[PDB]
This record gives C-alpha cells, structure tokens and sequence, in this order.
C-alpha cells in the first residue's frame, strides 16, 4: 500500500539531504560557514 | 587565463575537486560493465514450426509466402532463410541505425495476416543477441529419471528463471516431454467401419467445460458447472464413438543432449533480452537458481551450470584490473627514478585517478557503457604529459603562476592535437564500433579532465650523468645524409608496412570453445547419439577440458533448422594458469583437431559461442568464412560446391572446409494415385489424415493437470507402419465401407529429397563454410580468391561463386578508416598552422609499430589501427615541444627539452606494456594497440630528437 | 477498515459427468457439455442487425 | 568589434573558411535532392475488402462501427469513408506532428471482416509507371510476367513499398458446371466444394527408422493441374470477371503497373535502385520483345527542375557579378565581393547538412543571391569610393546599420515558420537557408572582406531632386499619403489565389461515364476518348485505367476512369499552343465525346487535392444528408448552379448514380413449405453464379485459385438465374424462383460518410479566372438555394488552403513589425518602418504587369522584399543622421546624396537576381515567379521613393 511509496519518499529524503548540506557547505564561503549552516535547526524548531 | 584566478582559490577548487572526486567514485558505481560488447548487429527471424512435414513441403507453402510478403521491410540490409524438416526458418538483419523494437514492429507487421495451412503460425524468435546465450545449466540427480527431470525443467525451473527480469526466454534441449499416447492397430480400424478422422474428430470433442451461468434458488445465485474434462488415462480409455493401447508417451525427439559420460540428459540456455546489461541480469539469475536448487527443487535434484557469462566478466575484471594496477605502479615508478622527488612524483600521479573520475561522470551522465575491454587498453601516460611539463618548468626553474601560464597555450594547443586524432575513431561503425569508442570517448574526456588538472591545480600545489652529454655530442654529429637517413628510413616504412597482415580480430579469446560438429547424411537419433557419445570420450581425454556437451538434432523451439546429423559441441576449459600440461590455445585447438580428424563420420569445425553466433548472423553460417553458391538447380550447385569445396581444402590457410547443407536425405515419398482412387472411391484427404495422424501421430486434443498441459496424440499401433511394405499394408474406407490397402491407390516408393533449402533473397544457394586458423586475411584470399573464380565451370543457371564472413566486414572497416584517417591530416594540419616537418614527424612511428607487429607476428587489424591513431595522437606533442622550445638555435632548446621528451616517451610507452602482456580472459584486443604504441614511441622518440633538429637547421637557410 | 478482500466461496450446483455410464449408454460429454452451455447456460447463436 | 583580431588573423580565418568551404561541398554532396516536397499530410487508409459482395451489405455493419471506434483514434484531423460493391474503405488523415508508423500503429490498434491497412506512401509517392510492352506475347503470358518477375524484382528495390498493377489477367482453374447434372443428384454446391477443397493437402509422417538411417514420410495430394483437378462440364484455365482494363496508344487492353515511394524516403534515391531492378529485368530476366518501359518517371521531373533552377540560379549569378563589375569598375573587388556567395552557400549547405534539411529546389531557385551580398557590397562602396593604410576605420563607419540592418532581414525573414502543412512544406527549406546564408553573409563582410584590400549625368541630376526637397512639405507628404492609398487600393482589387498551376511532367484526368455501363463499353469508350486526346502533336503517350485494379485502394466501375496525358517536351512544340491553352483545347474536344465528362488536374497533385477535399479535383461543394434521394437533389441543384458561374470550368456529383441490381430476395415461407436453407440460396449464388474460389493450387513459387462455377449462358439474365435449381428435403430438385423473388431492383453504387455525416460531393476545377472573386460569386449565388432541412452544405479543398494561408498572414504581419520596429528601436523608428509600402508599390503594379494573382509564393516574396528594402531605408537614414548628428538642409544631399551608389547597387543586385527566377519557360519555376515578381517589381519603385520621399520625410520629422 501507501507504505511503499512512504517507505520510497522518506528514504529518498535520507538520500538527498546530504546531497544539498554539503553543497551549501562548500558554496557559502566568504569554519563559520558552518556557523551560517546552523541557521537550519533553529527554523527546524 | 583563468591559470591567473585559480591560484587563489586552492581551498575552494581543491574542496570541490574532492565533491566531484565523490561523484566520480559514484558515477562509477552506477556503470554498466560490459565484458564483451553487444557485437552484433539488429537481426529478427520468423519462425513457422509445422509438425512432422518434409522440406519440399515447407518451403513451397511458407518459405514462399513468407519471402513474398516480406522483402520490402522499411529497413533491411541482408535476408536470408532456410526451409528444412517442418520448419520454415526466416532470418532478417537489419541495417546500421536501426532500432530492435522498431524492427521487430515492420516486421511482425508484414508477416501477420497470411494463411499457412497445416495450422502453421508463423511467430517471431526471442529479442536477443548471438551473445545472449549467459547461462548453461543443466538438470543433475543420481536417483532421478529423465521424464521427472523433464517435467520439473518445463513446470518449475523455467517458469522460475522467466521470472527474472532481462531474461527474455529459457531454450530447452533434451529430456522427454510427455504425451498421452493411443496406440491404434489398425486391423480394428476399417473393421468398425468408421475411421481414423472420425476418431480424431471425436476424441477432440468430448473435453471441453460448460459453463451454465447462474442459476437463482431464493436469495441466492449458484454458477452452474458442467465438468466434461479428461483428465487421467482412465477417463481417456473409456471413450466411445460407435456401439487398442493407452499410454504416456512422447513425441519423435527433436535432440538429445549429452555430457560427461551421460548420454540423454537435459539442458536450458538463458536467453539475455537485447540491450539489456549481463552481469545486473546475472544477478537475477543467480538468485533465481539458489531459491530453485535450495526451496523450490526437489532436494537431490541440482540445478548446475557449466557455461556462465560472470566467469568471464570475474577473468576480465581480474585481467583488465591487473593491467591498470601494473600501468600506474610503472608509472609512479619511473616518475620517481626520473624526478627523485616522491611528493612531486605524487602529485603528477594525481592526475591519473582524478582524471578518471572525471572521465567516469562524463560517461555516466550521457550514457556511455563501462567497456573493459576498451578501458584496459588506456594509456595512462599519456594523460599525465601535461601536467607533466607543467612540472618540468616548474621544478627546473628553481611565482610560479608565470611559468605556468607561460607553458599554458602550448599545451592547450597539444591538448587538441592529442585529442583530435582520437576523433576517427568515432567514424567507423558496425561491430568495430561497440568495442573502441567508449575507449576514445574516454581518453577525450580524461584529456579535458587532464587538461584542467594540469592548468587548474597543478601549479597551486606547492646514470643520466652520461646520458646527458652523450646526446650534447650527437647533435653536434651534413643535410644530404640526414634527408638520405629520412627517406630511406620512411621507404623503410612504406615497404616494412606494404609487407603485413590484414586480420579484423584478434581471436578474442573467451573462456570455452564452441564446434560445429557434423555427422553422416539421414542417420538415426540413435546413431547420431553414439556419435556424439565417442566425440565426447575424444574430447574428455584431453587434460585441459572440463566438461564436455553435446547438442546432436535441435531444441524444441524451432529457432534452429538443425536435423539429428548436425551437432553442436560446447567444450569448457581449466582455468588456464592450472593446465598441467604445455599446451598453449591454438595448439589445444590444432590437437582437438588432430584426434577429432581420427573418427570417422565426424568433421568438425572450431568457433566460440558468442562469435559463432555473430558469425552466423552475419555470414548465414558457423564459419568465419564462407562461400556462397548460387543457382536454381540443386545438382548443379552442389557439383560446383564441390569442387570449391577441394579447392579450398587445397590451400595451406584453410584449416576447415565443407559444404554447410545436408546432402539429399533418402525418404519414402508415398504419393497418391488420383486416376486408381477415383476408380474406386478414395480420397486423397483420407491418406493424409492416415499419414498424419496414423503414421506420423498428430496430438489429437490436450489434456490438463493443476497447472501442467499435456498433449492426447493419437497414432497407429507399434509394428504397423515400420517399413514401406506394412504402410502399404494400412488401409482405408471406401464408398463400398470395407478396405483398401494404401497400396491399390498409392505409389509408395524410395526417392530422395534435399534437407535443407537455403534460400538467399530468394536467389537459391549453397553455403561453403570455411574456418581458418595461421595465415591472415589478406595472404589467404590472395591466392583462395585468385583460384575459386577462375576454376569454376560457367554458367548456365547464376552460378555466380560470392563470398562472405569477415570479408565484406574488414573491407567496409578499413574503407571507412582510410575515409576519416587522411580527414584528420588536414585537420592537425590547420592546427600546426612549419606545419610541413611536424606533419611529416609522423611515418617515423609508423615503422617504429611496424617492427613490433612483424616481431609478433601480428597483423594490421583494426584494433592496431586504433593503436596507430594512439600513436600519431601522442607522437606529435613532442615534435611540437620540440620546436616550441626550438642555425645554431639546435642546442637553446634540444639540449634542455631532451630530458621531458624522454620522461613523456618513458610513462607513455610503458603503461601500455603491462597491456602488451598475453594470458587471461580479456587482453586480445588491447595487446595490439600496446604492440604499436610502444615499439612506435621508442624508435619515433630515438628519431625525434636526432633528425627533426637536424630538419628544423635546414628551413629558410638553403 | 478491516476486511479480507476476497469473497468467500460461493455454492455451484456442479454437473460432474460420469464417464463409465456415458460409455455404457453411448453418449458423449461434449453433448452435455452443449446441454449446459447452450441450453442451460444460453450461447447467443447469431448476429441480427437492424 | 571583432573586426579588430579578425584583420590580423587573415590568413587564419582565410585558411578556416577554406575548411567551412570544403565541408561546405561535402556538405552539399550529403543532401537530399527533393525537387516536388511531400506535400501530402499524414494520412491512411484501411481497407476492409469483401469479394463479389455488393454495397450495402457492406456498409451497414462494416464502415459504421468501424468509423464508431476510429473516430476515437489519437491525432485525428479528418475521418471519411466510402462504402461499396466490393469493399469498404476508410481515410483518416491527421494532424500535423503526427509521426507516421505511430499512427498507423494507433490505427492498426483500434482496427482489431477482415480490415488492413493500406500501403504506407504519400499520394506523390507514384513515381514510376510503367507497361509490359511486346508485340509477339499475351496479355496472360504478359500477367504472369507481371506478377511473378517484374513486381517481385522491383519489391526488391530499398525505398519501395509497393507495385501497383492494374490489367492484364489473373489466371485461375475453373469447372464450368451445367446444373442439369446437378438436379436428380442431391449433391450441393456446398458439398462439391467442401469435397473438391478438404482433399488437397501433403501430409508429412515424420521419421520412419530403417537400421542406422531415419526417414521422413512424405504423402502428397497437392492438386497440379487440371488433369489432377479432372479425376462433368468443361473443367478448364481462366480467369476471374476482369477488374478493370488498361488502355494505351491504339492498345486496348495491356497490363501496367505502379512504384510506390514508401513514405519520407528521398525520390531520386529510391529512383536509383528502381532503375537498377528495371534495367535488370530487360536485360537478364524477362524473355526478349518483353520490354518494361515507363510512361511516367519522376527522375524526368528532377532533371528539368534541376535544369530550370540551375538555369535560373547561373543566369542570377552571372547578372548579378555584371552589375558588380559594371559599378566598382575594379573586376578584382568585384570578384572579391562576389565569392560572399558561394562561401555563404557552402556555409549555408553545412547548416543544413546538421539540422537534416533538405534542397527543395523549388524553394532553392527562388534565392536573391543580389540580396546576400548586400551585407558586402556596401562596405566595398564605402571604402572604393568613400575612403579614396587602414583598412576596418572605414568598416566601422557602415558597421552598425548592417548588423542591425542583416539581423533585421533576418528577424524578417524569419516568420515563414509560422504556417504549417503544405505552404509550409513547399516554403520551408528556403527560409533556413536564407537565414543561414545570411548570418553567413555577416559573418563574412565584416571578417574576410577587411582583410581584401553614365554615371555622370546620373550624378548632379540627383543634386537637383534633392534640392526640389527644400520646402514642399505638403506636396511631399502629399506624395506620400496619396501612394499610400494610393496602393492600398490596388491590392485590393488582386485576385487571390493559394499557389501557382506548379506544371509537372504530364497531365491527369478523372474522366467519368455513364451510369451502370459494363466494362466492355467502357473500354470502347475509353479507346475513343484516348484516340481523341492523340489527335494532338504534343502528347507522347496517353493511358487509361478504367475500372478497378487488384488491391482494391480504389472502389472505382467501369464507369470511372482515370487517365494519364504525357507531353512532348516543352522545347519541341511545333504547334503554337500554350499548356493552358492545350488544356482547353482537350476540355473543347473531349466536350465532343458522347458520354464522357472529364475532370482535369496532374498526376501527383491529384492525389494531395483528393486526400485533402475528398474528391480528385480543386473544389468541393459537399452536401450532408442522411438521405440518399434529396441530398442528390440538393447536389443537382449546387451542380447545375455552380456550372453557370464563368470561373467554374467542370462540375459533377461525384457519387455515382444509384443503379439497377438484379436481386434475389429469399422467400421465407416459400422455403418453410419446401424445407430448404437461405444458405443453400446464398451458396449458390456466391459459388455457382458470383464464382467464389474453392481452393488453391501451387506450381513452383507461384499459385492460383481453383474455382466453381456455372458456366456462361446459364447465368445470363433474372430469368435464367430463376430457372435453375436446387435440392430440398424431400430428396428433389426445386426450382429457384419457387422460393426467391428474383427482380431488378435500384440500389446505392457507393456511399461516402465523412466525419460520421452522409454528404455528396459536387467537385469542380478553378480553372479559368480566379478563386476569391470567384469563389465569392458562386458562393454568394449558392445561398439563394439550399431548400432546407428535413441538410448541410459545405465549401472544400483549396478554399481552406487559402483561408489558413490567408489567416497565417494575418498572423504572420504584426508579430515581425513588433521585432523590427524593436531592432529599429534607438539605432522615430516608425519613419524607417514606412518603407513597406514604398517597395508594395512595385510589387502590387508587376502582379497586375504579367497577369498574376496574390498567391502564399507571392506573400513571401513580399516577406523578402521587405528586407532588402528597409535596409536600403536603414542604410539612408543612418548615414544621414550619422553625416549631420538651412545647414540641416545641406545634409539632405550630403549625408543623403552620397548614399546614392551604395542604395542603388544594393536595389540592383536584389534586382536583377530575381529576373531569371522571373522566367516561366522549364518545370520547377512555377513557384518561384511569384517571389521574383514582388521583388524586381517592387525594388524598382521602391528605391526610386527611398531616394526622394525619405530624405523629404526625415527633414520634415525632425523639426
Ligand atoms: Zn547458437
């Protein structure tokens, strides 16, 4: 059923997560690039 | 200009470089790996299986219709069919470009809508390649019948195996399918008056369920359900059609197969869907054959194969891996033995792997196969060049952006020059397309990965003592002598070349052997398995095999037209660092040959699997060469045939030869006296149906059993219809209702008739195959060639003597080469634009490969004229270094660049000799391009620094 | 929601044919094969067209 | 800008543009030659084909559901239909973008009587008839010829889908029965048929063992011939009740056959190998004084449009370097100017070569050349003459209004990919090749030109005019407002067509004859209208096809004819007589033959006009109607009407008329009372009367049907029919008239639904005048009619080519003046905008010069015109507001009266390029005319007010 696709979606997002919080990672650069990457959590809340 | 910016973004460009280093490695993961090339090309048979009708019956009333409706195909490139023993086989293949499924459309179109009598439909063959073959296997149990095994073959292990997915058919050959088989004696046939069709027509009928819809008792609806099915022997016995034996049987058999010491055994060959990848699909099948031999099969019942694709792929993976390992360990060797610096070493070392990933992703993202066998023919050192002399400025200049912009432009121009030869490659189609592209698409897109390495990152990392002045005193060592030295050196490559060989392959050696056996004319299934049985304890003798098996007659899908006298042998071979023995692979061949030659009935014909096949669906025959025998009249062609025939077995590069059609087979040809059968009231249908189904045994109706299908085949007695004095013996019904004897109304008699008819676009011929094994190509049909066509006895009807095989395929191969090769001239002609000298810097490695073939022994085949492009790609760079850097202008230049130009020549010709080494599954189409490279860049670059100085102080002076 | 989606077994009134008594009164299965569908199930025998 | 690296990079860019020039002419020799573009719509028929079956019993249950579930097919555009003895046969076309093998694959999917599908070719797909020709062999010797040689040899050919034969005679064995032997015997037709079929068969016995050696069994009881067919009446060879008959010079009945192009594969190409098999058959297969010989080719087509288009294309280039050398005075800048051409070519040819564009050499013909070189010409004028060291000081000057002024007769150009379908097809290639030309004249006068380094009086007479501009405002503005209406009420007097008569090789006809008509009198009717049509000195062969052939892709009677009128070439015509005007000698006379009305049109537009409309002519007028008797009625009406009108040259219904039947109606009762079948009715009528094949005999690769039948004179009328019997019962013969009403009754010969509407179709030919004056007159005179309802009608064919063609323009018009006035934007804009009229001016007064209407060819020549003419504005206006920005007043003739060589050199090469184009005499310039009309016409009048309104209007604006 709907398991399977929910199983599909939320895995697929444990696969490309990463993809993009390290892509931020290297593209913001002006060490406190992550101090900028760390705004995620605090909106997560 | 961007060498000036990426200098200060090292961080940055060095994070990123990682990321995408990621990207390569994953890039890498989802790669299809191919072993072996789908080599074939797009071909579609279409096959009309009639049971139990001769040849001159098949080929009038299907071969015909059949070619009639078809050969104008939106498509086509050659067609060809073969009508033998019921069974009207159409072959078609296609034209380059074409697509499989489009293919198979047009062509399913054109041949539905006929009408073929008997009942015959007219179906197409699986979507798969001669190379599709991936899985052997074969049925084992020491407790087990062979009708068991058959039946858990055709309920279980095929229906289990079609389940994965790739798999687009499992073929069946041997074992015992089972029929419900009614004897019939027909004394107390014509004695109850009625006859057989009346039976037949009959015992059809009562065996069909009745459905009776619904039917309404109160609130309730009930289906109704008429059980009229014969199920077991007993409901099958006690039938009736007016007021004899009953048994399980089988049909006549198709073949049978055998093995180590085991005659009549049973075999399935997966049938890989076209296109679609072998080792992904192999994993399927993997899976599928444990969950058969461990859960669904009968525990003392194994499936076990003795052919399987992965060994191969696990032989090459190993070979091409060891070739890449051996590659850049010589070449981080001899960068430190030449730099002494191992961190500098190091860092041009760098450039190999990265480069790669980048080459990787590039393949990934736009669709390009991970082909090993053009993959283990790379290079190497020739990527690292120029990051090299980005090095060797640097590390002899002791900022150092300068330099490196400085020698920037003339490696972008060498860049180009190096990646532009690699362009032709891309020309030529056809099979020799599917094995050396991905090798140049490769290469160009790790020279543009090697090109931003070298200028992107390169410079924002941050004995010879006689050798030296030895070349400072040769330079200084007269312009007659050295153009003299020149030219004769160039007529020596104009000679040492017009004096080679001119093969298309290599051999490619897979890991077994495949024969095309053949047997005695019209002999017995029985006999033809004695045969095979001793052609099996002659092969067995011999060491070096591991399992042996044969194939006498076909399997019982029709997409083979082969009679019991044709035998197809598989030979499986030990792992070939094991053979205690000294024998190497031609010469196993040569001794299979010498034993195989001492049997007699028996000649015997060596190929391999997947290139028999593409061999066939190229030629129309199981031989790498073949010639063909026009002509309407049977007779004639198989005279001249013969005679090509001796004519070809005379010459000393011919190793087999025959005549690929059966001869005329005897049979008893019972015609019917038309005249006599109206004089007493007969019909000639009525002989037919006691032919077909008294005599030859039609399965009359099918019976079921939970999920199983079996055949009720009904069919004169045993000992009835034994000779043509007992057929004459059977009777009929006449208007009078009594007997005639067959033999009042019919004339049965002894004649022969042709096995196979192999029609060739509809112009009749007669395959004269033709196996070669020492001399080439090109010595062989000089002399074969001259011979044949002005031996042959003209005219009459077409007798126009053709060939075919790799013929016409090495001749379009080397056209379109000898198109695109002198396109490129021009090309990296403008490039240089002088350009005169440097241009002409090229025939000096010409000779330099060709001292390495004729030392080998090799021949100029594709696979070394890819090796020649290589060769001119990479021999130019330094010709151009050496005039960039370049009266007395020779030693500001020529003593300093001597030492990269001999670094460059050392990693370039030394990562291909690893992939100059034999032995192993995987190495038989790079080892050529090694033999050219190697032995080219070492003469080329003793030559190089010698009379191209000596040429460049003779330019606007004289 | 719960529930097994396949319906239950259904009662037939099921016409088995003993072959044997066929046999000794001479008839075939394939006439009562044709009394069920036709005459008790109800084949359409032909096409009218208006 | 990159004039600056480019001039010390002469030789390399010389060098490179040697490369683009070699790749240029391998470019060329890799493109497909097509001289008359598949201008055909995606289309396909399937054929539901019912043998001996009459037309009602096959429409009823056949073509109505058929056309339930079609209709439904994805990508349809227009569903029609047509039902009838022998078969049904439905068209459906498409919309466009619909790939063919998808479609005829949707098709073929919804199809699954026995329907097919039609060969997959264009209706210009015919391109090689051809005819046996002997003089000591039979037209059966010469049939099997036909079917077991020729057209299995020429299958053979790649491109080739299929051959059409039509004539000659199928060869069958057939017993001749007489029913007398048939009364007291109780054996019926059914019988002897299912006896003389089921024993015909060689079964096999599979292997028979004999020691070591296996067997087969091979029984035979295949019939041979006759003589085993014989073991009653005369059982005897034969042939089926004829299809049609063919007929050609004095030749009555000879046997022909038709090559079909296999859909979107190149013409000359297929023509290649076809002429390979051709040349094959004659000298190695057939027997000799058996020769196949065409009458229709269409390589003879591709050769005179290729002499026409190269003729034209030579004659342009050759006028065009004239005027070059005849203005710079130096034949070395005029050589060095003029190689623009052949390099943009070269460099157009590539272009196309990668984006797989054809040659249409139609639309190839119609290049300027002189508008190419424009780009060029004026950077040598302002350096040769302007300048008199540093060679792009002077480039930089013109510069800016030729980029700008390029890429706006590019973005001009531009919109001719709007259209679609067949004004599209035809005008298509030419649009890319310009285009890319183009660009490549661009980059070629500003790169490899740098790097090369009566006309007195003509002057001050120019000064004069220009000083004539100082003042008279009114007048000038008079000028131009009075032209402006002044034009705008002359093209609205033009006649509208939609294309040109485009002349092909030959001429076609759709000739029809009496109703009912059998097919011997058709024949001698046909022998007389084709020894009427050879009483002319111009036509080579002449071929009629009466009746049907053996596919059965046409439901044709012996009452339809089509014929082929092949000419002398145009060159060799001693009699004064235009092609026209042979026409309608031909119309006059076969106005002369009892009986015999004929349509006129050609070959392979023909078809197009037929797949399009519905029915083989220009026009249609379609009636609907669910009822067969009043929608005729309705039809005569619109026929008699529409053939009064002065531009409607033939008219016609082309549903034949109902026809009588002999029918035999069963007696339901009749046959109750004397137990007897339908079946046994209808049995014998489709074997003993109709002559249904029973079985199939085989010799060698070929096979022929055994037939059953009655012989001749016992079938010979309703009485006869009526009196020969059949058994009952009782055991005894019964007479058929017993049970059967036998009776002539009338009944519908073919029935054509389209888009699930019953509808007859008045077709008719423009021939004569005019289409949107006529159109609108005979139009307006068929609404006085139409006695309504208890009924539709509707106009078709060409009237919707023009209508979308027309709406297209509409279209088309406003979107390319939005880019041009915006390019025009600050390099006020409206002033040079203005110059469209000046240059419709000429292009509207040389349409009405030579006789000629405002046709889709036409329109474009003026989408061309534009270009070259708002250039010559752009380079006016740029120069002069750049030489200035009374004392303004001076810069009217200084910065205006300077630009006098460059604007007429440019308006004369763009000129005198399009002359040749203007010429008629050759196929394959029937469409180029029209552009080169407009063009020469409307430059020649349109320079003349570039020169004097403007430099008027541009000093009274900017004050
Ligand atoms: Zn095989």
């Amino acid at each position: 059923g709907q398991f399977e696709n929910q199983q599909r979606a939320q895995a697929r997002l444990a696969v490309i997560l990463p993809m993009v919080l390290a892509l931020m990672f290297v593209l913001l650069f002006g060490r406190q690039p992550a101090l900028i990457l760390m705004a995620v959590p605090l909106a997560t809340l | 200009r961007l060498v000036t910016l990426c200098f200060n973004r090292r961080g940055i460009v060095a994070l990123v470089f990682a990321m995408v280093a990621l990207y390569g490695w994953y890039a890498w993961k989802q790669l299809p790996l191919e072993a072996y090339p789908d080599i074939a090309d797009t071909t579609s048979q279409v096959v009309t299986q009639v049971n139990g009708l001769a040849a001159e019956e098949v080929e009038q009333q299907i071969t015909i219709p059949l070619e009639r409706e078809i050969m104008g195909v939106p498509g086509m490139h050659v067609m060809r069919s073969k009508s033998t023993f019921g069974l009207s086989l159409i072959t078609v293949v296609f034209k380059d470009g074409a697509e499989d499924y489009w293919s198979r459309q047009r062509l399913q179109e054109r041949i539905n809508g006929v009408s073929l009598p008997y009942g015959a439909q007219p179906s197409l063959d699986p979507l798969t390649s001669p190379i599709g073959e991936i899985y052997r296997y074969t049925l084992v149990s020491k407790t087990r019948d062979l009708r068991e095994l058959s039946e858990l073959q055709f309920w279980k292990v095929i229906p289990r195996l079609k389940q994965v997915a790739g798999v687009v058919d499992v073929a069946n050959f041997g074992g015992l399918t089972t029929q419900f088989m009614l004897e019939f004696d027909p004394v107390m046939l014509s004695k109850y008056n009625i006859s057989l069709n009346q039976i037949t027509q009959a015992i059809s009928e009562n065996n069909a369920n009745a459905g009776g819809s619904i039917l309404n008792r109160g609130e309730q609806g009930l289906v109704v359900r008429g059980v009229g099915l014969i199920r077991n022997l007993d409901d099958l016995g006690n039938i009736v059609v007016t007021q004899g034996r009953v048994v399980l049987g089988n049909p006549q058999r198709h073949g049978i197969l055998g093995m180590d010491r085991n005659p009549d055994t049973i075999q399935g060959i997966t049938l890989l869907l076209k296109n679609e990848n072998p080792s992904v699909v192999m994993e399927g099948v993997h899976a599928a054959v444990r969950d058969l031999n461990d859960n669904i099969l009968p525990k003392d019942v194994k499936v076990v194969p003795y052919i399987d694709r992965s060994n191969l792929v696990d032989a090459t993976v190993h070979t091409v891996g060891k070739t890449l390992m051996e590659g850049m360990f010589l070449v981080s060797l001899v960068l430190l033995l030449f730099l002494g610096s191992p961190r500098a070493a190091i860092i041009v070392a760098v450039t190999i792997p990265l480069s790669l990933l980048m080459a990787f992703i590039l393949m990934h993202h736009f669709k390009i196969p991970a082909n090993l066998l053009s993959l283990g023919a790379i290079d190497f050192g020739i990527i690292v060049d120029g990051a090299i002399v980005v090095m060797e400025n640097i590390l002899r200049r002791r900022d150092i952006m300068q330099s490196v912009l400085q020698v920037a432009r003339p490696i972008f121009f060498g860049m180009i020059v190096i990646i532009t030869a690699y362009l032709p490659l891309f020309a030529f189609q056809r099979i020799e397309y599917k094995l050396f592209s991905p090798m140049a698409f490769a290469v160009g897109f790790a020279l543009f990965g090697a090109l931003l390495v070298a200028l992107l990152l390169i410079p924002g990392l941050a004995a010879l003592v006689w050798l030296a002045p030895r070349y400072e005193s040769v330079l200084n060592r007269s312009t007659r002598t050295a153009i003299g030295i020149a030219v004769a050196t160039l007529v020596g490559v104009m000679i040492l070349g017009a004096t080679i060989g001119r093969d298309f392959l290599p051999y490619l050696d897979e890991g077994s052997i495949w024969l095309q056996v053949t047997l005695p004319p019209g002999i017995s299934l029985e006999k033809a398995g004695q045969m095979a049985d001793n052609l099996r304890a002659a092969t067995m003798e011999f060491p070096e095999v591991e399992h042996v098996v044969t194939q006498v007659g076909r399997n019982d899908e029709g997409t083979d037209p082969f009679s019991p006298s044709h035998i197809e042998t598989a030979v499986t071979l030990h792992p070939y660092s094991t053979w205690t023995s000294g024998r190497d692979k031609q010469q196993l061949i040569e001794a299979m040959a010498t034993r195989f030659r001492d049997l007699p009935g028996t000649q015997v014909g060596f190929s391999q699997p997947m290139i028999d096949g593409v061999l066939d669906k190229l030629a129309g025959a199981h031989s790498d060469l073949v010639v063909k025998v026009y002509g309407n009249d049977f007779a004639e062609t198989r005279q001249v045939a013969t005679a090509i025939t001796r004519l070809l077995k005379t010459v000393p590069g011919a190793q087999d030869v025959i005549i690929d059609q059966e001869p005329p087979l005897p049979q008893v040809r019972i015609d019917v006296d038309r005249a006599a059968a109206a004089r007493l009231g007969i019909n000639v249908a009525d002989v037919m149906a006691l032919i077909q189904t008294g005599i030859g045994g039609s399965p009359v109706t099918q019976v079921f059993v939970e999920d199983r299908s079996y055949n009720v085949v009904a069919r004169f007695i045993g000992s009835s219809r034994n000779d043509p004095e007992a057929i004459g013996n059977l009777t009929l019904t006449a208007a009078n209702g009594a007997h005639v004897a067959l033999a009042q109304v019919a004339h049965i008699r002894l004649a022969e008739g042709e096995t196979t008819i192999t029609r060739e676009m509809n112009k009749r011929h007669l395959t004269v195959r033709l196996n070669l094994r020492g001399r080439d190509l090109s010595t062989f049909l000089e002399e074969a060639r001259m011979r044949i066509d002005k031996e042959v006895p003209y005219d009459r009807t077409h007798i126009q003597v053709a060939w075919g095989g790799q013929f016409e395929n090495q001749q379009r191969a080397q056209a379109r080469l000898a198109v695109i090769l002198p396109m490129v001239l021009a090309l990296m002609f403008v490039l240089l634009f002088q350009p005169a000298l440097i241009l002409m810097a090229v025939p000096l490695a010409t000779l330099g490969g060709l001292v390495a073939l004729h030392l080998r022994g090799m021949t100029l085949n594709v696979s070394s004229a890819v090796g020649f492009i290589a060769l001119f790609g990479v021999a130019v760079l330094n010709a151009i270094i050496m005039i960039a850097n370049l009266k007395e202008a020779v030693v500001r230049g020529a003593g300093e660049r001597m030492r990269p130009v001999l670094m460059t020549a050392t990693v370039a010709a030394l990562g291909l000799i690893p992939a100059a080494l034999a032995h192993g599954l995987g190495s038989d189409v790079q080892r050529p391009l090694a033999t050219v490279v190697v032995g080219g860049l070492i003469t080329a670059t003793a030559l190089t620094l010698v009379l191209l100085p000596a040429l460049y102080y003779l330019i606007e002076t004289r």
